[PDB]
This record gives C-alpha cells, structure tokens and sequence, in this order.
C-alpha cells in the first residue's frame, strides 16, 4: 500500500513528452502505477486519460481504473464508448471486439436499452456488413449472452430499429442467438422476429446473405431456432412463409450432412402431417430436387420415400408434383435413382 | 404408452433414448415429453444410473439429441422436487464427459449463465461446476479461458459460501495449467489488489478470500516471486488495523482446514509463523498477572483470572489484550487461535503430543477465580461493556472446545469443564446481554465471523456447528444437562442447513451424514436411552407431579430430548441419505436395529432393518412424556424412516398416532404449552392420524366430528389434541374439513358407472360422506356462535371444496338414478340434495362483512347447486 503520490505525475508528464518509442510500454505501466492513493485509484486517470484517448491503446488502461468510481465513472465510462464509437469506423477492424468489450460491460446491471441502442447506431458505421465484422461483433454479444439482462434488453431495443433493419445482418444473428440460448426469452423472440418479417424490413434477400456469406457462426444455431423457427413460421400471413422456406431452402444448401438430413425429415415429417402446410412443404422439396439434385438423393433414401406410405393422406394435385421429386431423383441417379423409384 | 410401463422402465435405456428423440423432433409432443420422463424420474424406476447408461454405452446415438431436448431438458429439470435434480446434473455431468467440444463448451456456458442468474439453482450449479474440476480438469481449462472467468465480474450477485467454491474453481483451473494457468486467476485476484485496496466496501473480502485461495493452491521460483509480491498487499491490507486481518487468519484456518494431509509444513511455515507467534506475544510476556498494571476500563481489576488454574505460569492469561477491549480477536484470540491450533497440528505434527504442545493455549489456559476479561468500569454504556466483553470470552472458551478435542484424558475432562465453564459463561453472558438496553451487536451479530444470537458469535457454539466438537462430547458420556442442550442445538442448527457456518458447508452433506448419523448414531442413541430411563423417573415429568426440587431441570431435560429426536429426523428425513446411493442407509439403519433390539439382525437384508428398528422406536414412544412438543416429532421421526404406509406395523403406527392426539404426552401438562408450538404442531400430527387411521377415514372424522360435540360440554375429554376451552382454536376442524374434502375426492373409483350394486354401496358412502358434511357443518355453526374468526374463512373454502366435489360425483348420481333404484331413490338423492342445501343456508351469515352484499353471495352458489339438484330430480 505504498504510497508513491508523484509517482504517476511525473510519469505520466514524462511519458507524454518525448516520442512514441516506449508509448505502450509506459502506457499499459500506468494501471498499477497510479495504483498508490486508494482515491487516487478511480479519480486520477478518470480525466488525465479519457481525453487523451484519441488511439486504441488505451483502453485497457481505464476500464481497470476506473475501480471505485462511485457509480458515475461507469457512465463516463459509457461516454468514453461513446467516444470510442466514432473510433470504431476509425480503428478499422484492429481493436474491434477490444472496443466493443469495453462498452458492453459498462452498463452491467442497470437499464441499457439505451446503450444497445447506440451500440447498434455506431454499428452503422462498422457492420453490407464487413468481412470479419459478424465474428467481430459476435465476439462480444455471444460473450455477453451469460448475464441474462443484456440479452432481454437487445431483444427489447432490436424491435425499435427501422433504418438498420435491412442491413441488420448482424442483428439478425442476434435473435436466432437468444433464442438458441435463452429459453424463457424464446418465444418473445418468435415474436419480434415474426413482427420485423412482416412490415418489410426483413427480406429473404437477408437470411439469403446470412446464410451465404455469413455460416460459421450461424451453424451452432441451427438445432434449435433455426429450424425450430422454420416450422413454426409455416403457420400462415404468408410475408412470412416465403421466409420460413427460405430459412430452411438455404440450410440445404449451406450446411453440414446432420443438417441436410434434418431438414429433409422436417419436410417429410411435415408433409406426413399436415393441412395447408403440405402445399408449401411440396413446392419446398421440388425447389430442393430442381436445384440441389444430386446433394439431396443421398438424404433420400428412405426419408422422401416414406410419403409414398402416406399419399393417401392428402395429394390432389400434389401427387404429381410428388411423383415429379421422386422420378427426378430417380433420373438423376444411374448407379441407384432408377431402380428406386 | 411410455407411462404405462413399470417392468421395463429400469432397463429400457431405449425408453429413454426415444423420449430423448419425441422431445428432440416433435415440437408440439414437447411439453408432454418433458412432464412423463419428470413423473417417471419421480416414483423411482430412472435413475442416474440409466444416464449413464445412455452417456457412456450409446453416445453416439444420442450424441443427435442435444441443444434441443437434452441441454433444454437439464436446464429444465433443475426447478425443484430433488429426485430429479440428481438427474439434471448428471446430464450435465455426462454431456461434459463423453460428447465432443462444441457441446463441451455449450454445458460450460449452460453452467456458467445458469450461476450469474438464478437464486437456488446456484448451488447445484456451483457443485456442478465443482464436480468437473475436480473430475476433469485438464478438460475444463479450454472451455473457460472467457467462460469460468465470467461470473467473477457478478460476484456481486449471489455468494455467501458459494464463493470459496467458486475461488476453488479458478484456483484448480489455475495450478492445474503450467502453461497458462496461474498467470490467469493470479491476475483476477491482482486484479483484486486494487479490489484488496479499495474499490468498495466490499472487494477486499472477496480479495482476501481468493488472494488465500490461490495462496494455498501454491502449498500442494518465478510463481514464488508473484505469488509474494502479491501477498504484500495482503499483509498489507493485515497491516490495515481492521478486521481484514482477522480474515486473512480465517482464511489460513479454513485452508489448513480444508487440505490437511496435502500442504506440507515447510510451504506453510513460509506462508504462517509470523500470523501464529503474533498470539503468544501480543501482550503475554509479563511474569505477575495478579497485578493489574491498568488493564483499562479496570472492571476486573478487582477480580482477574478465571477459573482453569490447570497451568503453571501466569503472563497475562488471556486478559490484557482483552482490557483497551475492542478488538476483532486475531489479537491472541479466536481467530488468530484457530491459526494457532492448525499450525501446531501440522507444523509438529501427528497431532497427538501437539495437542499437548500447547497444552493450554500457549502451554497457560488461566487461573483460579471467577472473572478475568476486564472492558467495562469505565464504558459508561450498560450494554457495550461486558456484552462485547464476554462475547469474545464465549468465542475463546469454544475455540477452546472446538480445539482440543482429541483423546488426551487429561485433557478431555478439562474440555468437559471447559464445555461445563463455557454454558456457566454463556449463562452469565446472555443474563448481562438480556439485561443490557439492546446488546453489543458488533462482536455478536458482525464480528467473528464476518472477520441466542448464534449468528456472529460464531466460534462460541462449538464453531456454531464442528462436527468434530459433538463427536468428543457426546460420544464422552457414552455428562452435563445444560451442556448435552448447547451441544445438541449446534447438532440441530447445523444438520438443519448441513443435511436438508462456513466450516460445516466446507463438507459436504453426505460427509456431514457420514459423520454425523453414521459415526455419531450411538453416543446419540446412548443419551437417548437415559433420556428414556429418566422420563419412566420423575426428571422429565417430577416438577409438574412430584419432584419440585430441580424444576429448572425438566425443562432442559426435556429440551435435551426434543432435540434428540429432532436430530434424528433431520439425519433420516432427508436427502442427505435416502438416494440411490443407499449403502449408507443400510449402514445408518443397522446401528438403529441393533441398537437395543438384538443385535444378531446385522447382515439382515433389506426393508427388515426399516422394520425392526421401527418397532423398537415405537416401543419408545409410549413413554415420550416431553410435553409432546417432540411427540410431534417422535412421529416425524418414524414417519420418516419407514417409506411409505405401506407397512402392516404402520397401522399400529397410525392407531398409535391416534393415542398420541388422544394424550399429547397425556394431555399435556401445561395450560398455555398448547399456544404456539401446537398450532402447527397439532395441525401436522392431526394430517397423520386423518391420514390413516384403521384404514377408515369416514368412521375418524365422524368419530372426531362427535368428539368436537363433546368440545362443547365442558370443553375437555376424550382427545386432548383439541380439549381446550377454546377448541384448540379449531384447528382439529380445519385439518378435518382438508380431510373431508380429500374422502370425497378419493371416492370417485368407488363409484364405478352404475353396472350393479357394486356400483350401488357408493351411494352410501357418498351419503355417509354428506352425513359428515352434516354434522360438520352443524357443529359450525355451534362453534361459529362461540368463534368463527378464520373458522369462518375455513367453513369457505370447505363448502366450495365439498360441494365442488359433489357436483363431481353427480354423475354417479343421474347415471345411477335408476340404480338409485326409482321404487327407493327418493330418500337416495334426497339426503345429499337435502343436506348440501340445509348446509348451503347455514354457509351463509358469516362470511358477509362487506356493507351487505355476501349475505346471499353463498346462497349465490348455492344457487348453482340447487340448480343441479334440479337437474338431478328431474334426471331421476
């Protein structure tokens, strides 16, 4: 507990005085070196540094200070991000999830429907969205879906948004992220994403690009909210319906073999039970036979065979459209389709 | 057709296997999925076992069934109901184990956003957390270089005992990774120095606590050099004059504590000889201590030195430190003798001549007067003088008894006077407290633990709960009646958090059960016994009859007893023991049998040992003469032992339980011992003796129903669970009123259709139920005109129950109204129909207080009543 009062004084006169040779090496220094007075600790550096932050490499340096700060440093420290926010056009993909980690802990327990929403207004000018940006911006959102407060207040500050909706890639993830994790938050989710889907805002143009461009981080949402969404939004106000088949006509195309099989079983399992589903279901596997042909009778070969069992069901047009899958797959395969069918 | 399987529920995994995959697949099957595989967890016939099972002999078949029903199932099957959270925590258990990273990761943060939001489950997830670090340890570091370290930064949140588990958490993370490790949780607790410093009021508790955490996960160089720099502040921080020493010193006692056979003494002599040698100097070095010097605020000046006498050198003894006093007691003292006694237990060890090492508390315990602490004199303040004086005193004599427990018999007859010493001081100590204008909070309700008000007086109730100090005194008279009651209440208020006090939760509850019901069933049952020779004598019931001589004595005698059983229910009637993992039962249960009832039972198989030692706890029941405060426990207790009533001795239990409503310790002999303790304790004995009572409910609450009409001729006989003037204050009815309403709802198979006469003896049995209803309702309004305060609001819910249970069984009365038999169903549905009626108008003028509007709102419903007894006369 050594009390060195003039020794961060000097240091830090000294160190904005020469060049920029040792300037992250007496930078980073200054965190247990104004470390000596206890008010010293949260008061010292809380102005002495939060306009000289004009780089990046100071932002280490106050979160840790800022230690006691009386309840009030935490919205300056809010005002530093703010600060920092315009930095992050500027920073250009160096300290991204450095910087945004700094902001999303700033309001921890209190109301942040206010600092979500800034956040995302500052990502207007990061994430359409740059390459590395989803991770980047996923690096701290999916890190900050523990506290289960933040959560609720992105769901309740993403339905207030209309001029980043439709570039809302990286705030698409985020609805199938709380849904996937937060189980009592799920069907609030349902129900602002239903709500964007309609009113426009939400093109299948966006999933098409979220599933594209954008697959690895949506891959560890797909057991859940993604095709446990895609069924449920097969129920009717059809703005919404050539959603729903868009979400689980691109999972074919994009992910992994377990995925593929399981959203064929969810076709067929939806066409075996039915009422004006099934329409939507069949028209669904004849897109999926007419431009995945040869990825799809592999997941085929006792999976749209069943309906076969089931034509009874309900087919009065769609037994043709029904033969048309099975007759395709059975064309498109010379060493097994044929025999087949 | 899952449900309706009892023979193939234990084997067929592939019962689980497919719920897994309804669950998984069908979304809308979802919800019922979830309710049969819970009501198959309960009511045996799943265990944790078929989990393993599953994870572990078809992993890669389930490896399918994942973030959909097996992650959402385990976070959803820790609600409550503890059958089933064994299970939910073994799903997270297994997931961890056998399936790959992604789900590694995914029940890591299952875990960690289940800790930093919850209010119960934190416990099971903090063991949870806990069990996998001490399981798989290399495999946990990958998944929580962001994850473990998360709720570290919402500490703030919940962890009041959780946070050591916590802290041991980071720390085995830390000491388990050379690579990586150390730096990390190092750095966290750094962090913390600034915490250590100042950063709240809180946070350098919470610093000290990991800064000592990861202080002893170094004890089993470059991790030596910042492993000392970084405790310089924390002798810094003890170098701070307050209490946040006394924590440091708590802290190495809890870690001493926790890892005795690891931590060798050379690590722990660089860590501690300057905290222990601080004691036997702080002021003892003197050579005359019958003088006084000043010994400020000289209230003892006058008379010092204590009585022990059993030492050969007087320095200071205990008092000067204790005189300025106004210290947190790491001043040669409590927490700094905790230290004391750890470090001469490891450091010259065995333990043995250690313990005779310091055979007082520096070799000198005290002298012989009666007095010895001197604080008051001068602190003008009645209460803040003696009453934060003689709590330190009470805190060092049972750091003292706590302490010295080991087989010196010496020494152990001194740590019965001690013990002995040590209720005298506490007598003395609640008198000055009592007598004090509110009391000393600080070293009672702040101090001493922090650093009967049972709370912060910790270590002067044999550490408010050591389980090592209740092994040594009460396995000794296997000798005090006041000390057996001091010593059972800490058995009690511990084994009620402990088995359903920081140094009992740092075990846990099966090591609590393993130590307390397993290897201390016999220095209890031994008590018990003399308990049970001293009530067939006049000590429990001589100073209500006879022997008024030491009336001051039945009543500890009697407390002595009452906490007696009460151990036993809580050793039993808990979970503590009675899951799968029931060897321990067997091992709890074998020692109750042979305990006085031939002991030749011992390898006798199971549900005998239940059975025979049922049958000599009942034959101690008949002279359970305690005032029958504990007979509502002497219940409890058996209740608790045997499963269910499915026992053909469990009818001799229940028609034994009618005896004990019948005396409650023979109509128990106090006038006002009835107020408080028997509103619920009556309320719960009544719920066993309706529950069963010679498997004929009707003939019981109508024979209780006609005993309540001997409640009103001079107000006493015939069941002294209700014999008071004032009816017990009725609660014999409202437990009777909960219990004609549960016969009606029982009687719905009874009536079977209206196929035969069969079908037809429903009939009377619905009758004899409204025949009750009957002379219920009468007599309430008999009681009503003598009382009818929340009798009233009972008679309300009573009516709606058995009328809605009525209207229930209507179908047995217009699809048999022609087995109401035409020639003769008049009178068949006229008693129901005329009775729920004459009640309904009788159920009127009381509950209609409301400036006139609810003097018809019962004959309101009652209207729909009548409405389908006109439906049902039309019908028939």
């Amino acid at each position: 507990l050594d009390g060195l009062l003039d020794s961060q004084d000097l240091v830090k006169k000294l160190m904005q005085m020469l060049s920029v040779s040792p300037v992250p090496i007496q930078h980073d220094i200054i965190t247990s070196l104004p470390e000596i007075l206890e008010d010293s600790q949260q008061n010292e550096v809380a102005r002495e540094l939060s306009c000289l932050l004009k780089q990046g490499r100071r932002l280490t340096v106050p979160i840790l200070d800022a230690l006691s700060r009386l309840d009030l440093d935490a919205e300056l420290l809010a005002k530093v991000r703010q600060s920092a926010m315009t930095i992050v056009p500027s920073v250009k993909l160096e300290d991204l999830p450095v910087v945004i980690k700094f902001i999303l802990h700033n309001v921890k327990a209190a109301d942040a429907v206010e600092v979500i929403s800034d956040l995302r207004k500052s990502l207007d000018l990061s994430s359409t969205s740059q390459n590395c940006v989803k991770l980047l911006f996923d690096v701290i959102k999916l890190a900050v879906r523990f506290q289960k407060d933040v959560s609720e207040a992105w769901i309740k500050a993403i339905e207030n948004s209309t001029s980043v909706s439709d570039h809302k890639v990286l705030d698409l993830i985020v609805l199938l992220l709380i849904h996937s994790t937060n189980s009592k938050n799920r069907k609030q989710t349902e129900k602002v994403l239903r709500s964007k889907i309609r009113l426009g805002c939400m093109p299948e143009q966006l999933m098409q690009n979220a599933f594209q461009n954008h697959s690895m981080v949506i891959k560890d949402f797909f057991p859940s909210i993604l095709s446990l969404a895609q069924t449920f939004l097969h129920s009717a106000h059809p703005a919404v319906v050539s959603f729903g088949s868009c979400m689980y006509k691109q999972a074919f195309a994009v992910f992994d073999s377990y995925c593929q099989q399981e959203v064929v079983c969810a076709l067929v399992t939806h066409v075996c039970s039915g009422n004006e589903t099934e329409l939507d279901i069949s028209l669904d596997v004849l897109t999926d036979l007419v431009i995945l042909h040869p990825s799809l009778l592999l997941r085929y070969a006792t999976f749209v065979k069943t309906i076969l069992d089931s034509m009874q069901k309900l087919n009065p047009c769609q037994i043709r459209k029904l033969f048309y899958i099975l007759s395709t797959l059975a064309f498109s395969q010379r060493q097994e389709g044929s025999y087949i069918q | 057709a899952i449900e309706n399987s009892t023979s193939v529920s234990d084997h067929k995994v592939l019962d689980l296997i497919v719920l897994l995959l309804i669950h998984s697949t069908n979304s809308k099957n979802r919800k019922q999925t979830e309710k049969v595989l819970r009501s198959k967890i309960r009511l045996g016939c799943m265990p944790e076992q078929l989990m393993q099972n599953a994870f572990q002999n078809h992993s890669m078949v389930i490896k399918d069934f994942f973030p959909s029903i097996l992650s959402l199932a385990q976070t959803f099957l820790h609600s409550a109901h503890p059958a089933v959270v064994s299970f939910g925590s073994c799903m997270y258990k297994q997931a961890f184990a056998v399936f790959d990273s992604y789900c590694q990761q995914e029940v890591v943060c299952a875990l960690v956003t289940h800790v930093c939001s919850g209010n119960e489950t934190e416990l099971d997830i903090s063991l949870d957390v806990l069990t996998d670090l001490v399981i798989l340890h290399p495999s946990l570091l990958l998944r929580y270089a962001t994850f473990v370290k998360t709720i570290l930064d919402s500490m703030q949140k919940l962890n009041p005992c959780q946070i050591r588990k916590l802290f041991y958490i980071l720390s085995t993370l830390a000491f388990s990774q050379r690579q990586e490790g150390s730096y990390i949780q190092d750095d966290m607790h750094m962090v913390i120095r600034k915490w250590l410093s100042s950063s709240v009021p809180n946070h350098k508790q919470m610093g000290i606590i990991g800064a000592v955490t990861m202080m002893g996960s170094v004890a089993l160089i470059e991790c030596d050099g910042q492993l000392s720099t970084l405790l310089d502040l924390v002798g810094f921080c003890c170098e701070q004059t307050p209490e946040v020493l006394a924590l440091y010193y708590d802290e190495l006692a809890n870690l001493i504590e926790k890892q005795k056979g690891n931590l060798d003494l050379q690590l722990l002599d660089k860590f501690g000889k300057s905290l222990v040698e601080d004691f036997p100097n702080d002021f003892v070095v003197d050579l005359s201590p019958t003088v006084d010097g000043s010994f400020l605020f000289p209230v003892k000046s006058l008379y010092n030195l204590d009585e022990d006498e059993t030492q050969g050198a007087i320095a200071i003894n205990l008092l000067p430190l204790v005189s300025q006093k106004r210290v947190v007691s790491p001043i040669c003292l409590s927490p700094c003798f905790r230290l004391l006694r750890l470090y001469t237990g490891e450091q010259n060890n065995g333990s043995l001549e250690e313990i005779d090492a310091l055979l007082g508390c520096p070799l000198y315990l005290t002298d012989l007067e009666v007095e010895g602490k001197l604080d008051s004199l001068s602190k003008q303040e009645r209460e803040f003088l003696c009453s934060l004086l003689f709590y330190a005193l009470n805190w060092f004599r049972e750091v003292v008894n706590a302490f010295c427990q080991q087989q010196d018999a010496e020494m152990k007859g001194k740590v019965l006077t001690r013990l002995q010493n040590i209720t005298e001081l506490q007598n003395v100590l609640g008198k000055c407290l009592a007598a004090t204008p509110g009391y000393v909070p600080p070293p009672a309700t702040f101090d001493s633990e922090a650093p009967a008000q049972l709370q912060s007086y910790r270590p002067y109730f044999r550490e408010l709960d050591l389980e090592v100090f209740s092994v040594l005194h009460c396995g000794l008279l296997t000798l005090g009646p006041a000390e057996l009651c001091f010593l059972l209440d800490d058995m009690c208020w511990k084994l009620e958090h402990v088995l359903t006090f920081s140094h009992l939760c740092q075990r846990s509850p099966k090591e609590v059960a393993v130590c307390v019901v397993k290897l201390l069933k016999p220095l209890c049952n031994h008590m018990e016994n003399m308990h049970n020779y001293f009530q067939t004598v006049i000590p429990n019931q001589g100073v209500v009859d006879e022997s008024g001589l030491n009336i001051q004595e039945y009543q500890l005698m009697s407390s002595c007893y009452h906490q007696l059983l009460l151990a036993f229910r809580l050793l039993f009637a808990w979970s503590g023991f009675s899951q799968h993992e029931n060897s321990n039962l067997l091992r709890s249960a074998l020692q109750v049998l042979a305990d006085r009832l031939k002991p030749g039972e011992t390898e006798f198989l199971p549900l005998e040992e239940l059975i025979s030692e049922s049958f000599q706890y009942l034959l101690n029941f008949q002279a359970s003469i305690p005032s029958f405060q504990c007979a509502f426990i002497l219940t409890q207790v058996l209740m608790a032992i045997s499963e269910k009533p499915m026992t053909g001795w469990k009818r001799e239990k229940m028609a034994s339980l009618a005896k004990q409503f019948l005396c409650q310790s023979w109509m128990k002999p106090g006038g006002d011992r009835e107020k408080g303790s028997h509103f619920n304790s009556a309320l719960h004995t009544l719920l066993c003796v309706y529950l069963e009572h010679t498997d004929n409910i009707l003939k019981a609450i109508e024979e209780i129903s006609s005993v309540g009409v001997p409640e009103l001729i001079n107000s006493a006989k015939d069941g002294c669970s209700s014999t008071y003037p004032t009816l017990s204050r009725q609660t014999f009815p409202v437990f009777f009123r909960v219990m004609m309403a549960q016969l009606e709802s029982s009687v719905k198979s009874i009536p079977a259709g209206k196929p035969s006469d069969s079908g037809e003896v429903q009939l009377e049995k619905l009758l004899k139920w409204n025949i009750a209803v009957r002379n219920f309702h009468i007599l309430i309004n008999l009681v009503k005109v003598f009382d009818s305060r929340p009798v009233l609001s009972i008679c309300l819910k009573y009516g709606r129950l058995f009328v809605e249970a009525f209207l229930k069984l209507a179908m047995p009365l217009l699809d048999h109204s022609f087995k109401k038999h035409r020639d003769d169903v008049q009178s068949l549905l006229k008693t129901l129909q005329l009775s729920t009626r004459q009640l309904h108008h009788m159920c009127g003028h009381s509950k209609i207080h409301q400036d006139l509007g609810l003097t018809n709102h019962v004959p309101l419903l009652k209207k729909s009543l009548e409405q389908f007894v006109y439906r049902v006369k039309a019908m028939l």
